[PDB]
């Protein structure tokens, strides 16, 4: 019966918010189950209000943990975490477990999207594939969760008036009914509109750029605002750059970015922010700083 | 040093550029 | 004395009760059951109670937590009557914010306080307030009453529980919401009701 799995699972998020890891087979069921939520969700995922939304978090678990303690702890709080859960911190196994875990309990509650580190490519550069290695002796848990990562919807729509996604913009899209065409069951590709919704970034050049990061297109402000009215949206949200106060308006208040692993791999030093969207959706932003290290000054 | 964000955008074009 | 402290001790006690760090918010709640009974209950109604009334609304929810847990402490010092005309009117009023985290305050205040101010109290002035919630346009306040029931309905007289409690979970059963239904299922089996 359901009721069984259900206590289980929730004993899994109580032991995975010690920062104790699942078992490889407790991970398999997670990522199996979890796909049969994430299949049925479109890629533009329509979201309701209240909510509050999270920029990267690059598995610094205890920074998390800080997020929760700033925002609310899940379910009783309803989170939308724009990507990027792994790499880049020493605890991408637990932070994805347990965003994984918060989303099969609690599917209507918590929004995962899929940013650009949810990748087979870029997970075994940037560390997320030694972890599990390190972690576990084998790489099968790495092969699940990137596995997983195929069904992460690209994009989320908040009460139809705020779009909420991880890179930014594509020259290869004008309306949300192009990103709902797409196939995103894939390994991120290289090129095309899939790549560029996860890679691109805003910028104060007039139109559209050639990406320093040699993925995704930047984008001026003329393409924001065409975009917004195109498509009757308010706002932007956006994810995927470092930015040292927490988040940034950019293009007249059309875009804003949210930033929300504070100090970034531990040297940056930056703020970490959320935006918290009213019951009216009036949007609030909190800025916080490092959780306090136990054992570490 | 090193621009924070110059650092990480320079590797991430390495990447890409190897594919 | 530490009377002749009190008017040196307050402007401390608001600057640390405002400090832009929220840790350090917290720390002096940590110690206002403390100070609030070395200052006496007059003292603290003219001077502290506006303060402990603020943090409840804090933008951070530790603080909000915090100062949740800090009311059941103030009110096992100051008593069942303090509490009833002095914190109670005051918590029920945040009922009606437009902010669901802040409505979802209230219920984790009555959660806490149902513990200290007794079966009468609870069932008079704290009960219908979290009757009426159950129709909040908000799901997560939804779930969180019938959560609430669950944690004080032990406390309520059983013709209270079969009277009021029993349909109100029923209908929460009902909810589109499946976190709704869950919880009120639950509700419902850890009270013996259904
Ligand atoms: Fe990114
Ligand atoms: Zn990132």
């Amino acid at each position: 019966d359901e009721k069984v799995f259900t206590k289980e699972l929730d004993q899994w998020i109580e032991q995975l918010n010690e920062c104790k890891q699942l078992s490889e087979s407790q991970v398999k069921s997670l990522c199996e189950k979890a796909k049969e939520i994430l299949t049925k969700e479109s890629n533009v995922q329509e979201v309701r209000c209240p909510v509050t939304v999270c920029g990267d978090v690059h598995g610094q678990f205890h920074d998390l943990m800080e997020l929760f303690r700033i925002g609310g702890k899940s379910p009783d709080t309803n989170y939308l975490f724009m990507g990027d859960y792994v790499d880049r911190g020493y605890y991408s196994v637990e932070t994805v477990t347990l965003l994984v875990a918060l989303k099969v309990r609690y599917r209507e509650r918590i929004t995962i999207l899929r940013g650009n580190h949810e990748s087979r490519q870029i997970t075994q550069v940037y560390g997320f594939y030694d972890e599990c290695l390190r972690k576990y002796g084998n790489a099968n848990v790495w092969k699940y969760f990137t596995d997983l990562f195929d069904y992460l919807p690209l994009t989320a729509l908040v009460d139809g008036q705020i779009f909420c996604l991880h890179g930014g913009l594509s020259p290869s899209i004008d309306t949300l009914d192009h990103i709902r065409a797409l196939d995103r069951l894939q390994e991120v590709p290289h090129e095309g509109p899939m790549c560029d919704l996860l890679w691109s970034d805003p910028d104060d050049r007039g139109g559209w750029g050639i990406s320093p990061r040699g993925a995704g297109y930047t984008f001026g402000q003329d393409i924001s605002e065409t975009f917004n009215h195109a498509n009757g949206l308010t706002l932007v949200s956006r994810a995927h750059q470092l930015v040292m106060e927490g988040y940034n308006w950019c293009h007249d208040r059309n875009v804003v970015t949210i930033f929300s692993a504070p100090n970034y791999c531990y040297r940056c030093g930056n703020q970490a922010a959320i935006m918290e969207l009213d019951d009216t959706l009036k949007y609030s932003f909190l800025q916080f700083d490092p959780a306090p290290r136990r054992g570490e000054p | 040093g090193m621009d924070l964000i110059n650092r990480e955008t320079v590797h991430e074009r390495e990447v890409q550029t190897a594919m | 004395g530490i009377r002749q402290l009190s008017q040196s001790l307050l402007p401390a006690i608001v600057e640390l009760a405002e400090d832009a760090k929220w840790r350090v918010r917290l720390a002096i709640i940590e110690y206002m059951p403390l100070l609030a009974g070395q200052l006496g209950v007059e003292f603290f109604d003219e001077k502290l109670n506006s303060l402990c009334m603020a943090w409840l609304v804090d933008h951070v929810y530790a603080i909000r937590e915090a100062a949740t847990s800090n009311l059941k402490k103030l009110v096992e010092k100051f008593g069942k009557e303090w509490a009833h005309a002095t914190i109670i009117p005051k918590v029920l009023a945040m009922s009606g914010d437009p902010n669901y985290l802040h409505r979802m305050t209230t219920l984790f205040c009555i959660n806490v306080l149902s513990e200290v101010c007794g079966q009468d109290i609870t069932t008079k002035h704290m009960l219908p307030t979290v009757l009426r919630m159950a129709g909040d346009p908000v799901a997560n306040v939804r779930f969180n009453v019938a959560k609430s029931l669950q944690k004080i309905g032990p406390i309520l007289d059983n013709s209270t529980l079969q009277s009021e409690v029993k349909p109100i979970l029923e209908k929460l059963t009902q909810d589109q919401d499946v976190d709704v239904k869950y919880f009120a299922q639950e509700a419902l089996t850890v009270l013996s009701l259904a």
